[PDB]
RNA sequence: CCCCGGCGAGGGGAGUGAAAAAGAACCUGAAACCGUGUACGUACAAGCAGUGGGAGCACGCUUAGGCGUGUGACUGCGUAC
RNA sequence: ACGGGGCUAAACCAUGCACCGAAGCUGCGGCAGCGACGCUUAUGCGUUGUUGGGUAGGGGAGCGUUCUGUAAGCCUGCGAAGGUGUGCUGUGAGGCAUGCUGGAGGUAUCAGAAGUGCGAAUGCUGACAUAAGUAACGAUAAAGCGGGUGAAAAGCCCGCU
């Protein structure tokens, strides 16, 4: 099936009312390295909870 | 000149207690319904709630006449097919005594966002005692 | 229009609007519905009319008094300052100049004056007399005149 | 003072990049600057760095400090779109679109 | 192009002869 | 001498959408739905001049009618008395002294109840 | 020439020029269409979405006041071409 | 199977007096058509009577646009046309003035000629929407990891499965 009318420029940005991206809000820092880090994984220098997991 | 307007901050209302023994049911509507409006004022405005609030005793002891009483029957759909309920005047009496004189009430008002204002000003009783001390309301012997 | 006959699409079935032509004048590069052609714009004068109206013509300038009468107007070299220092002191700037027999010293002294144009009396036409401020005619250009207007 | 960046015919959809646009606005650049990195949106990639480079502009060109900025404006634009044709079934043909943007970002202490 | 289909086919088309 | 369209026909439709400030969607935007509504506008508004002139007596006969009976009167005496004993104002006033002097309109149904009396 | 960027695309300065919002996608740069900002309205309310009445709010004015501009709760009538 | 609420009259019959009720009639202000009669017109003024819903269709009077003459005139880099606002003005199509943009043309008056006015034609051309960030991404033979390069590697190169 198909529209027998055209909808408007409100009923657009009705539906588009869910749409909307939310935030990172934990963002979390090192206790030895001190920079941030999503939560639960691994820091981009290969760090976790103070320990160097990772030799790259 | 341009013909003078209420205002809907400005306007006063006042508060009023009728008891409805032994009244038949719309003889005593109609003049609800003229002062819940605020008909009865030289300030009343079309636009505007301008009516009073009146508080209604003894909504069970209003009375009909001819055989209203057995034969008078309340229809209402569910919303659901076939969902086509009836009620008699005794047993709406019987089971919740303030939806008669409510019910008859409303239909007199208008219709829309303000008619649904000025019942919320209509507060029904079913028995000779209400809560309303504080507002001091004047008996009205109508 | 240059193009062909050829129908654009079939009659009936494909949704669109009935053509026949690519050349119909509905369509952007197609041809003009009422499409000029060259035409003449002249219009027929009775010989009574248009010489009535050199009467009422010619008899406004006397009236107005945008008519002069000379028996001298004429140069000694085909120069245009002459010509124009002529024109100075008669206080004449805009002028049509009716002579007798057209003169070559004359004819050659006023063609780069645009102000200034020089006839004979056998070529004065209705336009020219209203158009120019003032008209000069020499008495000779005066006798024509009446006998050409009968 | 505000200070400008741009990146013009940006190719997303305007609407694609819109979703990332409202996440930072209003925002203090170094609090924007940790919203997008963990954003998984492509879009995400091209707001970055035309936020970065906004926030140069202002240090070298202007005299800005970067403890200051904050995104004061951002917004994106329609830019042109590309038309190419896509095949169907039974002869038909499609035109596709391929839309752009345009990104502005301003910055400003103020 | 052609006509789709289901206009063509006379089974869809001619119900009501 | 051939003539373009182009001037004129952008005037023309500026002016009926300057009309249409206002409107909702493509009533304030497009000149085909635009037009249309500018004409039931003015079919409305000079309809309306004249139900202007109804709804407005009709108010001032019900501001009347509610202060005649708090003086122990209806409305349709209260008029009646009012030509018996000659007097001419109209309704348009006589709902203004309602709201705005009481006092005044007191002794007008008290000569309205003499001659009716 | 400098700066961000991938020795990018794109941009911000500097400079040329009367003009660079004349920057090569370059005179003018309309409308549909899409956005950002501000003022008002809008989450108990039923329909050609206006019109007649109309409170409140915001911004200007000018005075011993109510006028202008925007918005429009509520309300009568109103089934496009 | 009263429009509804409700009604034992707020129903029906008879009599009466109020009042509401329309763009009807009256009041006030304005405009025009047609008659009649006259301060006298010079073809307009004054009074009076009356008329002014309109499709097919007939008659009358105009607005605006492009081009020619008037015009080697007039306005214009002290800012033209065009674009975009605001204010005033006419019974209407319209007109006039000005702020901002624009950056070199425009054109009174009175006549002349028209490719002279668009919302519709399943109209023609270009631009841009909607459905909607939705279906789909083309054989159901199938991938996994380590190293390299690189701004970035599921897909590129090497290796082993
Ligand atoms: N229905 C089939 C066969 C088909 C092709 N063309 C048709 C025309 C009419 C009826 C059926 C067909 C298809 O679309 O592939
Ligand atoms: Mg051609
Ligand atoms: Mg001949
Ligand atoms: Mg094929
Ligand atoms: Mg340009
Ligand atoms: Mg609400
Ligand atoms: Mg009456
Ligand atoms: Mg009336
Ligand atoms: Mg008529
Ligand atoms: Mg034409
Ligand atoms: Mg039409
Ligand atoms: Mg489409
Ligand atoms: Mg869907
Ligand atoms: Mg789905
Ligand atoms: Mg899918
Ligand atoms: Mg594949
Ligand atoms: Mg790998």
């Amino acid at each position: 099936a198909v529209q027998q009318n055209k909808p408007t420029r409100s009923k657009r940005g009705m539906r588009r009312s869910h749409d909307a991206l939310t935030a990172v809000t934990s963002l979390s820092v090192d206790k030895t390295s001190g920079e941030k880090h999503l939560r639960h994984h691994i820091t981009a220098d290969g760090y976790y909870r103070g320990r160097k997991v990772i030799a790259k | 000149m341009k013909t003078f307007t209420a205002k809907p901050e400005t306007v006063k209302r006042d508060w009023y207690v009728v008891d409805a023994t032994g009244k038949t049911l719309g003889r005593l509507a109609t003049e609800l319904a003229r002062r819940l409006r605020g008909k009865h004022k030289a300030e009343y405005t079309p636009h505007v709630d301008t009516g009073d609030y009146i508080i209604v005793l003894n909504a069970d002891k209003v009375a009909v006449t001819g055989n209203k009483r057995t034969d008078k029957v309340y229809y209402h759909h569910t919303g659901h097919i076939g969902g086509i309920k009836q009620a008699t005047f005794e047993e709406m009496i019987a089971r919740r005594p303030e939806r008669v004189i409510e019910i008859a009430v409303k239909g007199m008002l208008p219709k829309g966002p303000l008619g649904r204002a000025m019942f919320r000003k209509l507060k029904v009783y079913a028995g000779n005692e209400h809560n309303h001390a504080a507002q001091q309301p004047q008996v009205l012997d109508i | 229009v240059t193009g062909s006959g050829k129908k654009p699409w079939r009659q009936k079935g494909t949704g669109r609007a009935r053509s026949g032509s690519i050349k119909s004048p509905i369509w952007r590069s197609g041809g003009v519905t009422f499409a000029a052609r060259p035409q003449d714009h002249s219009q027929k004068v009775n010989k009574k009319m248009y010489r009535g109206a050199l009467k009422s013509i010619l008899s406004e300038l006397v009236r107005q008094d945008r008519l002069i009468v000379v028996e001298k107007f004429s140069v000694e070299a085909p120069k245009t300052k002459l010509l124009a220092q002529k024109l100075k002191d008669m206080a004449l700037e805009d002028v049509l100049i009716i002579t007798g027999e057209l003169d070559e010293n004359l004819f050659l002294a006023a063609r780069n004056l645009h102000k200034v144009d020089v006839r004979d009396a056998t070529g004065i036409d209705p336009v020219s007399l209203i158009a120019f401020d003032k008209v000069v005619m020499t008495a000779d250009a005066v006798k024509q005149v009446e006998e050409m207007l009968a | 003072m505000e200070t400008i960046a741009k990146h013009r015919h940006a190719r997303s959809s305007a609407q694609k990049v819109r979703l990332v646009a409202d996440l930072i606005r209003g925002k203090k650049v170094s609090q924007a600057l940790d919203i997008l990195t963990y954003t998984n949106k492509k879009a995400a990639v091209l707001v970055k760095k035309v936020l970065e480079s906004a926030i140069a502009n202002a240090e070298h060109n202007d005299g800005a400090d970067i403890d200051d900025l904050k995104v004061t404006k951002i917004f994106v634009d329609e830019g042109p779109s590309m038309k190419r044709i896509m095949p169907r079934a039974k002869g038909r043909a499609d035109r596709i679109l391929k839309r752009t943007s345009h990104i502005t970002v301003v910055v400003s202490d103020r | 192009v052609t006509s789709k289909w289901f206009n063509i086919d006379n089974k869809i088309v001619d119900h009501r002869p | 001498a051939r003539v373009k369209r182009g001037v004129i026909a952008r005037a023309r439709h500026k002016k009926i959408l300057k009309q249409a400030k206002g409107y909702y969607g493509a009533r304030s935007r497009v000149y085909r739905v635009a037009f249309q509504a500018v004409i039931k506008a003015g079919q409305y508004a000079y309809r309306d001049r004249r139900q202007r002139k109804r709804q407005f007596r009709q108010l001032w006969i019900a501001r009347i009618n509610a202060a005649a009976r708090q003086n122990g009167i209806s409305y349709s005496k209260f008029i009646n008395g009012l030509k018996k004993a000659s007097v001419e104002i109209d309704r348009k006033i006589l709902a203004d002294i309602a709201v705005f002097d009481k006092v005044a309109f007191t002794a007008l149904v008290e000569k309205a109840k003499a001659a009716l009396a």
